[PDB]
């Protein structure tokens, strides 16, 4: 009961995806086959939240693929945890958009739309109790970020009184992927942040940085980055599935984070996290928990936490440990740094416990705040979208296929409206 | 052959005292824990001692417990009984 | 003939629940089956269990509890674990969708679904019973699941069973030690709920127990499991004089006309004491003279409130165990005699006392240690205004900006609510100031 | 002196029996009586069973 | 029905305090485990029943470092004190003066002093209060001066004892016992009735002359005083024709309001190897317990005149002997007495023989006085740490981390200035009329 869907978009929803079931699939205790192999009892109590049942016994993931080409759709099924995916809940075209926001969002996206929003509500119907979506894409490419949103804006216009989470990752300043990326990002945050309920950035920039200060391997490959996302993604819903002290489903999050309907920005990560040489080094105690959470670099997020003030955060630790240290530890955090905590809002941090852990730890906590120094990931891509807009270059593509450029100024000044508006909190006096 | 545990106001440090958690007892009784070995150690986990949690495995049950209380209180004392003697005990040199 | 039942509602509320039945469990000897040892063949006798247990004529005997809660989680544990085979089988609805610290959604939106079954279930078990003296509720105002669905119980309740008495031990938030991040609205909007509707509350600050464990007991890393003990203890003592016969009962329905002396100021706080870790308790004979004088002793009062900045005006003391009236009689007039707490003016007699036999019953691995004597005290004082004052400057400075009121707005809930709570919640700060100046 | 080595240890123990009343009075023949034993501090107990 | 309250302040005072519990404890035959052997309400003066079985002595121990503290919590009596009731900190005052009275102290009495107040309240006979302490450290003048500070705003009227430990003329451990010495005979002098000086270099001088041990280490110095307590209390819970309380002791040994310090001296002190040789007599132990190089403290008695003095006798000794035992003494020129007190003594018969500590010096002997005396030959003591307090203030030395601690400058000046008061006053008790 109280259980989500999941819908992915694009290459990048698509490769998030493949470790997200993958992570999944070993603390469920669920076999490549679907079928059940598992050691302890209630790993089966909750299993609906995120398994249906079938013929056989065997279990199947309830997610929908999405996608404009087919190199990527196809490449998933053969990866390990891949044959999980139904068959019939497949969807795709044969044009291909190609980093053409425009193409994405007008003509092909919608187009094919008509079965993707089909298979979307045939799964949630069936439910005994929907709670909710989560959405992982990602905004660098026009046919994932502008059909990713596509989809976003009708759900809600079918369903209005649900929640529904948001995952993606936006382009770093300083490591850059595409040179398209700042029209078809911007734009997109355009609809999301009018329909969008909950957070969804997470930076690649910082993703690196986790992966060598901390993780000090040599070289990394995709591998890693999707099994560090995937993991906070579990946090996110890890006490949703487990029982525990003080469970905290989404709408609790979402009831304590929110401090209005506009600012619905949060910056996740993830701890503890060290390398093969401190497995043993380290010592597993509380005072390690709270040091490594709230620090920069364990941040996964572009954004300097320490040039802003917090306006209000909370945590979900993972597995058994008295409740005590939770309470007065997150007091010394919000005191010895007492500038660093907004003035107007008294107590603002909220506390979970979770007590079955995910594996290959005894112990986890992932954290959810929303900084004022987010601002700085917008103003950075801010000052780009304007730049590129000037000089006319780049025009031809977008105008192309019915878009005008009144739209487009109009997004500049709303993105900017909120970064004018953003900063406003942030000095804000009693 | 030691104690078996120290009483309340003791300083010092207790081995498994800061590695391994032991949250929820008075004191007396996590004191004995450590020095007669029974705890993981180590941050791995056996399938079995994942799934103790609170509710489900602890909290609960009823006279199994009662019996556990006792075997456990003999060994305390009993061998801090290993001393007798119209003599005191080993004050002059032991401080 | 005497009949009480429990009203549960909210994650704290039914964990506190939990240990409850537990403590009154193991205090007579039942198993968890209804089987009362696997071995007692006469029975037939000895009716004292009455209390808190209905008999079935053979066999098992079923709470008279029924739980309600707005998760499905925490329900879901109780009915598998280690006790399935104890609680009544339908009569632990749960509901389907949560409330998630929205007030606003548990007042007007899902609360009215599943209060319908509840008069069901209540009216089913009340029924049976023929004495009914009270009702215990057990609400968590530090969640909104907990106060809705808590709170409308209580307006239900006043209008259908009429002037019968009901009892509850609150708990509001803490001090400095916070928990959610929206409970200064469901504190101070739920104090409305009970203020005009509930014959009798009390103050259980959650951090108050943290520092009372580590001072006895010995414990400087203790958890929930611990904390629900001891409250359940509270409730021990005070219901225990029902059912062990007594040289001195006192009636559930003998509290409040006692212990309250205005329909408006209705709240009150309770301590505990001795609490004694096996390490050391032995070591103290324990005398009266000494127990009650621990009672008043400021640090160790159980939510944090400081008595010495105040007076006191009703109290009534309940004793359980072998003391005798001489040990009474002397510890009360001590208290008479010390300068360090006083009494208001127009109460000259502030001692309620009562006197039990059959010791408090100790649970096998809890933190307590075996005990003889004990007493419990619920005390009323001016004090009591620290919580609410210091509480009536966060509602607010939240309310300043009104942040996070969009969502309240949403729910229903109209924006002139917000305008009366503040009004009423200023005239029991303004009326608990009058009362405190002698005449 | 009230004995408190007996009652912190020896008090889990109870004994329960039964058995018929004897007196003259024919009216006190044919009931039942329980009667109880604390081992604790030498108590007894005595209870009326009505059928 | 009569208690008395140990107050137990320093790591010196600590063991001594462990020491004084050892004879105590194998005096009423309760063993160290706590159950008593099996077979009279004598007992209740030094300690109290819990209910079944084991007894709680009233002990009260404080140190702000935990490692001597914690020795007597892992030793071989455990189970004897109070679980909770050796209180300890965490940081060591390292024998400054100020640390232990401005910097830390405070932070641990207010869990000290409520465990004075419940003492009591169990009880009811409160006879009095004694207190041990070590001047020779920063913290003992610290906390064992705020309590008497502080004890004496408490409770009030009812008295208190006080064995403090200055140092020796030449034997010394540190440099800065001068100092600290000096600061803490300020607080005590208005806060305490009755002292006896127990300088330790006197000790070793008669553990040698009579003991005939050559390698002598400190529990065995603490043993002799954690004895010469026994005698002062011993008469308190025995049966005898002439008893003296813990009350009926100011009226005898305080010829003034200021003027309350006085030295003792302990014999016959003989070791096993030759106790058997003399016939003990009390003529003879008593003459031995006046020689002056026997005195408990060094201070000569000789140098110095004689104003009052009150002694117990223990175990058989025949009153007419010790009447003819004190008519000799008057006659001698050693000891010249006083001109406006004739006679300066109280004399009192106790019973029970003094008992025996297993695999020490002390021999078992039916025959024995201890002594607890003043004379103006205390004089000397003050006078040469007097001296010696005046050479280091001529150039502040370690000064500047006495004020840096928030003592004031002025403080040192106010303390000096009172011991030259006190040392003018008693020439003039010495002076005849
Ligand atoms: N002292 C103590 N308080 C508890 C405990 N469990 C829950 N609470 C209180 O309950 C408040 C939040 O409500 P919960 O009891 O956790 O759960 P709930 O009753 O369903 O309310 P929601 O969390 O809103 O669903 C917290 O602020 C706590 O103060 C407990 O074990 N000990
Ligand atoms: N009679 C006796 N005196 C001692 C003993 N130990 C130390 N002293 C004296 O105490 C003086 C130093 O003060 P201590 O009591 O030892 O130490 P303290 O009081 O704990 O002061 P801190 O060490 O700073 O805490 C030394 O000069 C010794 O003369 C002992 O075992 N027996
Ligand atoms: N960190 C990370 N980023 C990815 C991964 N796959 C895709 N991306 C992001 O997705 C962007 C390219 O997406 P693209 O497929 O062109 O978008 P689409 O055309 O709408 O499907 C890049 O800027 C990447 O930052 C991945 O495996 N790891
Ligand atoms: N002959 C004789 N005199 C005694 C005896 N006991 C005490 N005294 C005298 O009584 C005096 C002490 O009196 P005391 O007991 O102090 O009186 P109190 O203070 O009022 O109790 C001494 O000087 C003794 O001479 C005794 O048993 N026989
Ligand atoms: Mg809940
Ligand atoms: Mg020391």
């Amino acid at each position: 009961m109280r259980e989500i869907v999941h819908i992915q978009g694009g290459q990048c929803g698509n490769q998030i995806g493949a470790k997200f079931w993958e992570v999944i699939s070993d603390e469920h205790g669920i076999d490549p086959t679907g079928t059940y192999h598992g050691d302890s009892d209630l790993q089966l109590e909750r299993i609906n939240v995120y398994y249906n049942e079938a013929t056989g016994g065997r279990y199947v993931p309830r997610a929908i693929l999405m996608d404009l080409e087919p190199g990527t759709m196809d490449s998933v099924r053969a990866g390990p945890f891949g044959q999980l995916f139904r068959p019939d809940n497949f969807v795709f075209g044969q044009t291909g958009a190609g980093n053409n926001w425009a193409k994405g969002h007008y003509t092909e996206g919608a187009e094919l739309i008509d079965s993707v929003l089909d298979v979307v509500r045939k799964e949630a119907e069936g439910c005994d109790c929907l709670q909710g979506f989560q959405i992982t894409h990602s905004l660098g490419g026009g046919t994932g970020s502008g059909m990713g949103t596509l989809l976003i804006s009708k759900v809600r216009e079918e369903y209005p009184d649900r929640i529904m989470e948001t995952f993606s990752v936006v382009p770093s300043p300083k490591v850059s992927d595409t040179v398209v990326e700042p029209y078809n990002a911007t734009l997109s945050v355009h609809q999301l942040v009018e329909n969008a309920d909950e957070c969804m950035v997470i930076d690649n920039e910082a993703l690196y940085d986790i992966c060598f200060r901390t993780l000090k391997l040599t070289t990394p490959t995709y591998g890693d980055l999707n099994h560090l996302v995937s993991a906070a993604m579990s946090g996110v819903t890890c006490c949703l599935r487990f029982p525990g002290q003080l469970n905290s489903d989404l709408r609790k999050l979402a009831v304590n984070l929110i401090p209005f309907p506009r600012l619905h920005f949060f910056m996740i990560g993830f701890a503890p996290l060290t390398s093969r040489g401190s497995q043993q080094y380290r010592a597993l105690t509380v005072p390690e928990l709270t040091q490594q959470m709230f620090d920069a670099k364990n941040m996964m997020c572009a954004a300097d936490p320490r040039h802003g003030r917090y306006l209000t955060a909370s945590a979900l630790f993972r597995g058994r440990m008295s409740t005590k240290e939770v309470d007065e530890q997150m007091l010394n955090v919000q005191n010895k740094n007492s500038s660093y905590f907004v003035e107007w809002i008294p107590n603002n941090i909220k506390s979970s416990i979770c007590d079955i852990p995910p594996k290959g730890l005894k112990m986890a906590v992932t954290f959810v705040g929303n900084s004022t120094a987010i601002q700085e990931m917008f103003k950075r891509v801010a000052e780009q979208f304007t730049a590129m807009f000037r000089r006319k270059a780049f025009l031809h593509w977008y105008t192309g296929e019915g878009m005008d450029e009144m739209e487009f100024t109009e997004a500049e000044s709303n993105m900017n409206d909120l970064v004018s508006e953003y900063q406003q909190y942030q000095d804000a006096t009693a | 052959n030691q104690a078996k545990s120290h009483i309340p106001g003791y300083a010092g440090y207790i081995p498994g005292i800061r590695s391994e958690n032991m949250y929820g007892k008075t004191y007396g009784k996590i004191t004995y824990m450590s020095v007669t070995n029974q705890h993981h150690k180590g941050p791995d986990l056996p399938p079995d001692l994942r799934y103790t949690s609170t509710v489900k495995g602890e909290f609960t049950d009823q006279k199994g417990v009662k019996k556990q209380e006792l075997l456990r209180q003999a060994v305390i004392e009993e061998a801090k009984i290993t001393s007798s003697g119209y003599g005191s005990s080993p004050l002059r040199t032991k401080y | 003939m005497r009949e009480v039942i429990s009203i549960h509602v909210g994650q704290g509320g039914i964990q506190v629940g939990n240990a409850c039945w537990e403590l009154f469990c193991l205090e007579h000897g039942i198993q968890p089956d209804g089987q009362m040892p696997s071995d007692k063949t006469i029975g037939g006798g000895d009716d004292a269990f009455n209390t808190f247990f209905s008999e079935t004529g053979a066999g098992k005997h079923v709470p008279r509890a029924v739980f309600l809660d707005l998760e499905p989680t925490v329900i879901d544990e109780v009915r598998t674990g280690t006790y399935r085979q104890l609680f009544h089988p339908e009569q632990l609805i749960s509901g389907k969708e949560d409330a998630a610290n929205n007030f606003a959604r548990g007042h007007y939106t899902i609360g009215k679904e599943i209060v319908d079954l509840c008069l069901d279930r209540i009216r089913k078990l009340a029924d049976n019973c023929t004495g009914l003296q009270g009702f215990l509720v057990f609400n968590s105002v530090g969640g909104g699941t907990g106060s809705g669905l808590g709170s409308l119980l209580l307006e239900r309740l006043s209008v259908d069973y009429g002037k019968k008495s009901k009892l509850g031990f609150t708990i509001y938030p803490s001090p400095q030690v916070s928990t959610a991040v929206v409970e200064p609205y469901n504190s101070i909007l739920s104090t409305h709920s009970l203020l005009e509707h509930t014959d009798v509350a009390v103050m259980l600050d959650n951090e108050a127990i943290y520092d009372i464990c580590r001072r006895n007991l010995d414990i400087e890393r203790p958890t929930y499991t611990n904390l629900n003990r001891l409250i359940a203890q509270v409730i021990s003592s005070l219901t225990a004089s029902l059912r062990f016969d007594g040289a001195l009962n006192v009636d559930i329905t003998e509290f409040q006309t006692n212990l309250v002396p205005y329909p408006r100021i209705h709240f009150m706080l309770s301590s505990y004491a001795p609490i004694i870790s096996a390490e050391k308790a032995y070591h103290e004979q324990l005398s009266v003279a000494e127990i009650t004088n621990s009672a008043f002793e400021p640090a160790n009062m159980m939510a944090k409130c400081d008595p010495r900045h105040g007076k006191y005006m009703a109290c009534s003391m309940m004793y359980r165990g072998d003391v005798v009236p001489k040990d009474v009689n002397a510890s009360i007039a001590t208290i008479k005699t010390k300068r360090t707490i006083q009494f208001v003016d127009w109460c000259p007699t502030g001692f309620k006392v009562g006197i039990n036999y059959q010791p408090p019953t100790v649970v096998p691995g809890g933190d307590l240690a075996k005990v003889m004597r004990a007493v419990c005290m619920i005390s009323n004082s001016t004090a009591i205004a620290e919580v609410f004052s210091r509480l009536d400057h966060k509602f607010d400075l939240m309310y300043a900006k009104r942040a996070f009121v969009h969502w309240y707005v949403g729910e229903g809930m109209e924006e002139g609510e917000f305008s009366e709570a503040r009004e009423d919640l200023a005239a029991l700060e303004k009326d608990y100031e009058e009362v405190g100046i002698e005449t | 002196r009230k004995d408190i080595n007996k009652m912190y240890t020896q008090d889990q123990y109870i004994l329960r029996f039964e058995g018929k009343l004897i007196s003259q009075n024919k009216e006190d023949n044919h009931r039942k009586f329980i009667i109880s034993f604390f081992c604790g501090d030498d108590t007894i107990m005595v209870y009326e069973t009505a059928d």
